[PDB]
């Protein structure tokens, strides 16, 4: 399957992630954006 | 004992910039008639 898209930053998924003008001038110059995971939340299963 | 430390601050200027260019072509015609009596 294809990867999922992370393109909203607010809690209700109604606001796109923006970048600054100088950040765009960096992006079109060949500089890449790296992704770092800081923490992951999740659940485990038990028996009632 | 939890504390927060800032490493750097980033400023995003909230400006709006526009650029407009135009072109025009025009044409006129005049019919002038003059009478002189003396």
């Amino acid at each position: 399957l294809s990867p999922l898209a992370l393109n909203t930053m607010d809690q209700f998924s109604s606001r796109l992630i923006p970048i600054n003008y100088d950040q765009l001038k960096k992006l079109d110059a060949g500089k890449q954006i790296k992704l770092e995971t800081t923490q992951v939340s999740g659940n485990f299963g038990t028996k009632n | 004992i939890v504390g927060v430390g800032m490493e750097k601050l980033i400023i995003s200027t909230n400006e709006h910039a526009s650029t407009d260019q135009g072109k025009t072509v025009s044409r006129a015609t005049t019919n002038s008639k003059t009478e002189s009596n003396t």
